């Protein structure tokens, strides 16, 4: 899921 | 085994994951057990264990099943910003090709997710609705197909892992040894990953002997667990594909689809 990578990648900056 | 500068290094490293562990994740598993078992006086969960049971509750709270799916995944959002919040807190892991640090955390979240799960099961069902509500094993069993299918499994999960008997400061190593899991596709890297996955298997190791006097290879019982979650993430991919290629015409009351929204 993309939504989940860009939830991680937000969540990880 | 000796008292020796490696040792002390592996327990500093342990109880720095169990302090980030702590500040990570507000609900731990203690204080999941103390509601199950009816040690919390400001908590006492509302038993939800058939149809009029649910309608009772009601005050407290397309595909059917793709919305659910929907649903928990989106309530889902917080678990995995702290699970990524407490991957930094890992040694090394921030250091690591940031693709490789998306594909460890991408594929490690649900197995994550069902561990923290597990907290909030005992054998006659799973805490909901943050701790004021509790549904039944066998109620959910019981609704029709496929959604009397879908918790089943991590149930069965739960006992034999919730029977291991670890506690939070167990659990926090063991996540961190979710996470740097060698074995993800599409990982560019491996070989920095194994190396801290080799120190967070050694830290572990230790951690249970310590800690757990009484049993006989929980090192090894423990690893094997990681078999049965990646075997619960992998049959719901599989679900999932099957209902998109399968147009059935699925009805549930809207109280269980919010329940069903808050689990995984
Ligand atoms: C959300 C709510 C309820 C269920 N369930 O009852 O089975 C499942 C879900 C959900 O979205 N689960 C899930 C498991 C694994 C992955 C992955 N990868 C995604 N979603
Ligand atoms: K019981």
């Amino acid at each position: 899921n993309l939504g989940l990578e860009d939830i991680i990648r937000k969540a990880l900056m | 085994g000796q008292l020796n500068p490696e040792s002390a290094d592996l327990r500093a490293l342990a109880k720095h994951l169990y302090d980030s562990y702590i500040k990570s994740f507000p609900l731990t598993k203690a204080k999941a057990r103390a509601i199950l078992t009816g040690k919390t006086t400001d908590k006492s969960p509302f038993v939800i264990y058939d149809m009029n049971s649910l309608m009772m509750g009601e005050d407290k709270i397309k595909e059917v099943a793709i919305r659910i799916f929907q649903g928990c995944q989106f309530r889902s959002v917080e678990a995995v910003q702290e699970i990524t919040e407490y991957a930094k807190s890992i040694p090394g892991f921030v250091n690591l090709d940031l693709n490789d640090q998306v594909t460890l955390l991408k594929y490690g979240v649900h197995e994550i997710i069902y561990t923290m799960l597990a907290s909030l099961m005992n054998k006659d069902g799973v805490l909901i609705s943050e701790g004021q509500g509790f549904m039944t094993r066998e109620f959910l069993k019981s609704l029709r197909k496929p959604f009397g299918d879908f918790m089943e499994p991590k149930f069965e999960f739960a006992v034999k892992f919730n029977a291991l008997e670890l506690d939070d400061s167990d659990l926090a190593i063991f996540i961190a040894v979710i996470i740097l899991s060698g074995d993800r596709p599409g990982l560019l890297n491996v070989k920095p990953i194994e190396d801290i996955q080799d120190n967070l298997l050694q830290a572990l190791e230790l951690q249970l002997k310590l800690n757990h006097p009484e049993s006989s290879q929980l090192f090894a019982k423990l690893l094997q667990k990681m078999t049965d979650l990646r075997q619960i993430v992998t049959e719901h991919v599989q679900l999932l594909q099957v209902i998109k290629k399968t147009e059935t015409d699925m009805s549930l009351h809207p109280l269980l689809q919010e329940i069903y929204k808050d689990l995984y």
